């Protein structure tokens, strides 16, 4: 149960914005130009890392 | 090859051994520590999963 719960928590962490406009990379890429989008992608990368 | 040392007397020794068993049980209020009495900070903290 501990291992399964750890994996489930790791999966559910993917819905967090971590301060970005959205938690979905495709939405960030579609709604912003590359330079601005790089900042939001960096925030998501840091959170997921 | 033909000499042996045999004790003719004894001694009763009382030694002391100290072993830790438990430590302090601590609890942390995450919101109070990070965002003590701040609604904006709490709402931003909700973003971090
Ligand atoms: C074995 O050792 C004990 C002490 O560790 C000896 O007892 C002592 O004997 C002397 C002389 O008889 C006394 O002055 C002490 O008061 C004794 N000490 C204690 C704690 O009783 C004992 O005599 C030794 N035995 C042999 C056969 O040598
Ligand atoms: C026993 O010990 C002596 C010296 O302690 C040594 O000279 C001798 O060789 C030993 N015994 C054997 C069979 O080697």
């Amino acid at each position: 149960n501990h291992n399964a719960q750890a994996l489930n928590t790791l999966v559910k962490q993917l819905s967090s914005k971590f301060g970005a406009i959205s938690s979905v990379l495709n939405d960030i890429l579609s709604r912003l130009d590359p330079p601005e989008a790089e900042v939001q992608i960096d925030r998501l990368i840091t959170g997921r890392l | 090859n033909n000499s042996i040392a045999i004790p003719t007397n004894f001694t009763i020794s009382v030694t002391t051994e100290i072993l830790p068993v438990s430590m302090t049980k601590t609890s942390v209020d995450c919101t109070m520590y990070i965002c003590g009495d701040s609604t904006e900070c709490s709402n931003l903290l909700l973003q971090y999963g």
